[PDB]
């Protein structure tokens, strides 16, 4: 299971 | 992807610890919100958490659990000025990396204010002639009548904040009655002058 | 003692469209799933067996994420560029890993979320889960966006809740699989040079997980320098291979002692011609 | 803060608008959405970035862009009547995620044809004497009239100033004739005041109500006067 | 940008024995960036047929691949890899030793 939180930079 | 929330309006009066619930499917929503609306207004921002547990900005609570999937706001002392939509909101990763807000239908909520001594009567006004009911008591409820030709308001409460007085008042008119006006109303024993 | 560990990779190709992005899967030292932007299904697609049991909501909301992983790789390379005052004609590599470690028990060790910019450190999590390492003043700007957004907060909670849970139900899963032990198949071979000197290969084959240990001792003292000692290697089988080996004096063949630890010994080798 | 202009327009079907958003907050996401009764909150289009946009769960019959950061335009080629509705422009920070700021709203109303869009009529109704004797306070009521679409916003005015204290508005319009749906609306409101305060002659109520209707920029053919935006009043002076 | 040259070992999956199918391995590693050709020649003609795993990385963040084909070794045959890669200046070959 991955994550859900992905922001950019 | 799917909230569902009461509709309202939900009535209570001054003092009473309001609830509001949204419950959601989506195992994937990452952020959850509370935005209060005041009709004909842009919603605004009251609550806002990323996480499980419970948050509180001091009249207001916020809850969150990802288990049952169930939102929750507790507005304890409720006051007049929190008669609003209360909409709950939740957003989700998608594949394109922007996070989409899904909002649930949004709950009326109605906080009643207590009439400290309830002066009722229905007034004939100095010119489609205008009755006015005032003064009415707080839990009494008014019906737009079923003749098709007259008039009739729901009630609104007004504030003097100077003088620390609030009435309740409904508008009634035609093109008479002002005593046949409210009949379809279930009114107190006290309102004829 | 365990772990799960999500590798990332985008690769720009300036002019040719857009980045070749690869992700894959791991508990401990295997492979459960991967995703190619280059293959046909463009789905999060299975390399483990036990895997393969998940229904339509789990790929789904893996392929999901995965793209948007994807997508944002894609973004960072277009600022990155330009934190770094670099123009549009060269190739550039952005690299993310994240995962979490479990002991004995199966209760959380330690997480970390790591972001690499053209093969060297960019920003990662440090180890409390709750600051950041800038590595950079252009780091230092992104620091802050994840600063003010909360992220490693958010992650943090993902990095010591659902992380472990999932790693709990894939052990569980494939516990005929993950949870074995294969042991050093240990060896040693003998090689001429020129008539004058000869090496000790200290050969071990065949063990799973791939963490091993080989160290050479001469006269019971160990001989750090004058060695030679190859990365670990995949056979292709789901085990590992790797030896170490030393050049010794013709006649001293016999003073030299090779120490084999691995978790799957009873009791950590030792080896001599 | 976010900006939407305009904040209420009117159209006959067929012409293309567009509502244009705005934030020099410096925000990279913006989306629009709809509120309709029942339905709730539907997003339209929304775009996560500079160039960057992308449908939403309603897109169709709407296009939008994104050539300058700080503005997210609505366009609307060809306007259906059922594309009458509340629009909101929301922006965010970055992707969508965290919290998203909404937009003051612009309300639209797409009509079959222009005939229908009346001025509201005004009308003040002065205190009972019986209130006045019994309670010792004094109650005016505004009403508003014949108007259409409800783009009405009543306000009370007392001695050139304006005024909040003791005052109710319904909330909600109230139609004259709710077996159709070209149907004009009515709505009341409520000053009260102390007896003496209006029993004093030398104050001045007055009751306003703002219209927004067409432009100048709308063709009118009707025998009558255009319902071009614009106020209406009523007045009354306090009886001693 | 640390530019890291490849490092390869050719090997068998299981110790070879003539006449019994087994894997020939090319392992490619620590190398950045990740753009690479590896081919497994057979008396120097290259092999059609030849697979490779998914692309990651260690802690150096710098990638490694494995490079396999079944085969069966004979005694006249000689294997070897090779491999290009933007760090060298002519692609590197690396016999197959079995008695290592």
């Amino acid at each position: 299971h991955m994550t859900e939180v992905v922001r950019h930079c | 992807k799917e909230v569902e929330q009461d509709p309202g309006p939900l009535s209570v009066p001054e003092g009473a610890i309001v609830s509001l619930n949204c419950t959601y499917s989506n195992s994937a929503f990452q952020y959850f919100m509370w935005y209060r609306q005041y009709s004909r207004k842009g919603p605004e921002l009251l609550m806002y958490t990323y996480s499980s547990g419970n948050k509180e900005d001091g009249r207001f609570t916020a809850q969150v659990d990802k288990s049952s999937k169930y939102i929750s706001l507790f507005i304890r002392d409720s006051q007049p000025s929190d008669s609003a939509t209360y909409l709950c909101a939740m957003s989700g990763l998608k594949e394109d990396s922007s996070y989409k807000l899904i909002f649930g239908s949004g709950t009326r909520l109605l906080v009643r204010p207590d009439i400290q001594n309830p002066d009722p009567a229905v007034y004939q006004l100095r010119d489609k002639s205008v009755c006015l009911f005032t003064d009415f008591d707080s839990q009494t409820n008014v019906s737009q009548s079923k003749d098709s030709d007259v008039y009739i308001t729901d009630k609104c409460v007004l504030d003097m904040r100077s003088m620390d007085f609030k009435s309740n008042s409904a508008v009634a008119w035609s093109n008479f009655a002002c005593a046949n006006a409210f009949n379809n109303s279930i009114i107190p024993e006290d309102t004829f002058f | 003692s365990h772990s799960m560990r999500y590798f990332f990779t985008s690769v720009s190709r300036p002019g040719r469209g857009e980045p070749r992005f690869i992700a894959v899967g791991y508990v401990d030292d295997t492979q459960f799933v991967r995703f190619d932007s280059d293959a046909a299904s463009q789905r999060m697609e299975p390399r483990a067996p036990w895997i393969e049991q998940e229904g339509p909501e789990y790929w789904d909301g893996e392929t999901r994420k995965v793209k948007a992983h994807s997508q944002t790789h894609r973004v960072d390379l277009g600022t990155l560029r330009g934190y770094y005052n670099q123009s549009e004609a060269g190739s550039h590599t952005v690299q993310r890993m994240y995962g979490c470690d479990v002991g004995s028990d199966w209760r959380f060790l330690r997480g970390y979320h790591q972001y690499a910019y053209d093969g060297k450190d960019y920003i990662a999590l440090k180890e409390d889960l709750r600051s950041w390492t800038a590595a950079d003043m252009a780091a230092q700007t992104t620091k802050h966006k994840w600063e003010a957004a909360h992220v490693a907060e958010q992650l943090r909670a993902y990095l010591e809740g659902t992380c472990v849970e999932w790693l709990r139900r894939y052990l569980e899963n494939g516990k005929e699989t993950l949870q074995r032990t294969d042991a050093p198949k240990t060896h040693m071979t003998h090689h001429a040079v020129s008539d004058h000197e000869a090496t000790l290969r200290c050969w071990a084959l065949s063990f799973y997980p791939a963490e091993i240990t080989l160290t050479w001792q001469r006269d019971g003292e160990d001989q750090t320098q004058d060695t030679e000692l190859v990365e670990t290697r995949p056979a292709g089988d789901g085990t590992f291979q790797k030896w170490a080996a030393v050049v010794v004096p013709s006649g001293q063949e016999q003073r030299y002692t090779c120490h084999v630890q691995h978790e799957g010994l009873p009791k950590p080798l030792t080896l001599r011609w | 803060q976010v900006t939407q202009n305009p904040r209420y327009l009117i159209t006959v079907t067929g012409k293309k608008l567009t509502v244009t958003c705005s934030q020099n907050m410096n925000h990279e996401y913006m989306s629009w959405y709809r509120q309709d009764p029942g339905l709730g909150l539907r997003q339209i289009y929304y775009s996560m970035n500079v160039e960057v946009t992308d449908k939403g769960d309603v897109p169709e019959g709407y296009k939008v862009s994104r050539k300058e950061k700080r503005n997210f335009p609505l366009i609307l080629e060809s306007p259906s009547p059922n594309q009458t509705s509340l629009y909101f422009c929301a922006s965010s920070i970055q992707q969508g995620a965290d919290t998203q700021y909404f937009g003051p709203g612009t309300r639209l109303t797409v009509l079959e044809d222009l005939k229908n869009v009346f001025p509201p009529e005004v009308a003040v109704f002065e205190p009972s004497e019986a209130e006045i004797s019994h309670t010792q306070k004094a109650t005016l009521v505004c009403l508003a009239t014949g108007f259409y679409p409800d783009h009405v916003e009543l306000s009370w005015w007392v001695n050139g100033k304006e005024v909040h204290s003791g005052v109710c508005t319904d909330p909600q319009p109230l139609k004259e004739q709710p077996a159709l749906n070209d149907s004009r609306y009515a709505l009341s409101s409520r000053l009260r005041v102390s007896a003496t305060f209006w029993q004093n002659p030398r104050n001045h109520f007055r009751c306003q109500v703002q219209f927004y209707g067409l432009s100048e920029n709308d063709e009118w053919t009707q025998d009558r006067a255009k319902p071009v935006t614009q106020i209406v009043s009523a007045e009354a002076w306090g009886r001693a | 940008m640390i530019q890291r040259t490849p490092k390869i070992q050719v090997y068998s999956r299981h110790p070879a024995e003539n006449g019994k199918s087994n894997f020939l391995n090319c392992y490619v590693s620590g190398f950045h960036p990740s753009d690479i050709e590896v081919d497994l020649l057979k008396n120097g003609e290259r092999i059609e047929k030849v697979e490779h795993s998914d692309l990651s990385f260690s802690k150096d963040w710098s990638f490694y691949l494995l490079y396999y084909t079944e085969f069966t070794p004979t005694e006249k045959d000689e294997y070897a890899c090779r491999v290009n890669h933007v760090t060298l200046s002519q692609p590197k070959i690396v016999k197959w030793d079995r008695d290592m």
